[PDB]
C-alpha cells in the first residue's frame, strides 16, 4: 500500500462543493 | 486550333458514413475465447489460455453526427463481443477495444499516482482508443482514422496498425475509492489528536466487472492512446510515429476529376484509354462536401437528455463501469454540409 | 391424380417429349461486336497521334 504523511493535502474540494 | 473555357457546376450529397469512400468497414483484433484452467481453482485465479482473432466490423450507413459514430463503433465491438465471446467464455470486462474521449490522467496526483477524485472527469478532450493486452485495431483500408482524429506521421509507408505494445508509455491510472480515504482521514485525525492514512485503488466496480489493476501497482491493463501521446516518451511512444489532429466528420475531402472524353483534346501526358476508370482528366476540384465547425457548451448535458428520449440503453450497456461507460460528447465538433 | 404417390390411377400417366429447342450463335456471329453503339465503340487510331 501507500502511506502518506499526516497533513497530506489533495487540492480538490472533496467533501462538498 | 480551338480552345474552350470550361466551366463546371457540381452538386453532390454524400452520407457521412458509407461503404464507398471506406468511411465504414474498419477492422480490429479482439479476444475470441478464454479457456478454463483444468484442475485449477476457478474463481480464485483466472489466468489461462487466451485467443485472439482478427475481425472486420461494419457500421450502418448514414449515421452522421460523429458523437453517434464513435458510439456506433463501440456498439459493434459489443455486438461481436456478444456473439462470439459470450458463447466462448470471454469476460465482459475484457472487451479489449473501446473508443473513448476522456483524459483519464486529468485528476492524477504525482505523489499518490492515483486519480484522486474518484471519477474520471467526464469532459471530452479528443477521441482515442483503449486497448487490452494482445488486442489492436487497423485502419489501413477504412478512412475512419481521419474521423478518429488520428493521422499517421509518415503517411506513405503502409499500414496503420495500433497494438497494445505500441502504446507503451501510457496506462490508465486506477481510481481512489472515496469512502475508504474519507474514513481514514476522519478517523485517524480525530483519534490521534484528541487522544498515517492509507490509500487503496478500486479493485472493481459495482456490477462486478473487474478493472484488472496491475498487482503491486496503481495502473491498469488499459493503455489509452491519448495518454501515450501526451504523457509518454516522445521516442518510445506514439508521439514518434503518430500525429494528433482535429476530428472531422467529412473524413477528409478528396479531389474529383472531371473528364470529358470526346470534347476536349487530351492533356499533355494522357492517352485515350476507353477503360471505365481511366479517362483524360480536364480539371480537378475538391468535392462539394465540406465540414462546418459547430460548437455548444451543453454537449454533455444534451447527451443525457438523448438517453431518456431514446428510451433504450443499447448505447450504454455498461453504465456501472467508468472506463467502459458511454464516452462523452465533444463540446466542439463538425457537421458535414453540401455546397 | 393431384399427387405422385404412385397409386392405382397414377399408373395411367402419359408423357410426351419435351419441345425441341436448338441453341447456337447468330449467323455471322452478329451479337458480339458492339457495332454502332456510341456507349462503347471500337478504335483504330494511330499509336502515336491518337
Amino acid at each position: 500500500r501507500l502511506r502518506v504523511e499526516d497533513d497530506f493535502n489533495p487540492v480538490y474540494p472533496y467533501g462538498y462543493a | 486550333r480551338w480552345g474552350g473555357d470550361l466551366k463546371t457546376i457540381l452538386h453532390t450529397n454524400m452520407p457521412n458514413v458509407n461503404e464507398y469512400m471506406f468511411t465504414s468497414k474498419f477492422k480490429a483484433r479482439v479476444m475470441v475465447s478464454r479457456k478454463h484452467p483444468e484442475g485449477v481453482v476457478e474463481t480464485d485465479l483466472s489466468q489461462d489460455k487466451l485467443e485472439y482473432e482478427w475481425f472486420e466490423f461494419t457500421l450502418p450507413e448514414g449515421n452522421f453526427s460523429e458523437t453517434m459514430t464513435i458510439d456506433l463503433m463501440n456498439n459493434a465491438i459489443l455486438e461481436n463481443y456478444l456473439q462470439v465471446g459470450r458463447q466462448n467464455g470471454v469476460l465482459e470486462s475484457d472487451i479489449g477495444v473501446k473508443f473513448d474521449s476522456r483524459n483519464f490522467k486529468l485528476g492524477w496526483d504525482p505523489v499518490t499516482k492515483l486519480v484522486m477524485p474518484g471519477v474520471y472527469t467526464y469532459e471530452a478532450f479528443h477521441p482515442d482508443v483503449v486497448l487490452l493486452p494482445g488486442c489492436g485495431v487497423d485502419f489501413t483500408e477504412s478512412r475512419l482514422s481521419n474521423l478518429l482524429g488520428i493521422r499517421k506521421k509518415q503517411p506513405f509507408q503502409e499500414g496503420f496498425r495500433i497494438m497494445y505494445e505500441d502504446l507503451e508509455g501510457g496506462n490508465i491510472p486506477a481510481l481512489l475509492d472515496v469512502p475508504k480515504y474519507l474514513e481514514s482521514k476522519k478517523k485517524v485525525e480525530d483519534e490521534t489528536k484528541n487522544a498515517k492514512v492509507e490509500v487503496l485503488p478500486i479493485e472493481k466496480d459495482e456490477s462486478g466487472r473487474s478493472y484488472n489493476l496491475i498487482q503491486g501497482t496503481h495502473d491498469t491493463l488499459y493503455r489509452s492512446w491519448y495518454l501515450s501521446y501526451t504523457y509518454g516518451d516522445p521516442e518510445k511512444g506514439v508521439q514518434s510515429w503518430t500525429l494528433l489532429t482535429t476530428p472531422d466528420v467529412t473524413c477528409g475531402a478528396e479531389q474529383v476529376y472531371w473528364s470529358l472524353p470526346d470534347l476536349m483534346q487530351d492533356p499533355v501526358t494522357f492517352r485515350s484509354t476507353q477503360q471505365v476508370s481511366n479517362y483524360p482528366v480536364v480539371g480537378a476540384e475538391l468535392m462539394p462536401f465540406r465540414a462546418k465547425s459547430f460548437y455548444n457548451d451543453l454537449a454533455v448535458y444534451s447527451q443525457l437528455i438523448r438517453s431518456y428520449t431514446s428510451l433504450t440503453h443499447v448505447f450504454n450497456r455498461f453504465p456501472d463501469n467508468q472506463i467502459l461507460c458511454r464516452p462523452p460528447a465533444p463540446t466542439i465538433t463538425t457537421v458535414s454540409e453540401n455546397v | 391424380g393431384t399427387s405422385d404417390n404412385s397409386s392405382e390411377i397414377n399408373l395411367v400417366q402419359q408423357s410426351m417429349p419435351n419441345r425441341p429447342n436448338y441453341i447456337g450463335f447468330r449467323d455471322n456471329f452478329v451479337g458480339l461486336m458492339y457495332y454502332n453503339s456510341t456507349g462503347n465503340m471500337g478504335v483504330l487510331a494511330g499509336q502515336a497521334s491518337q
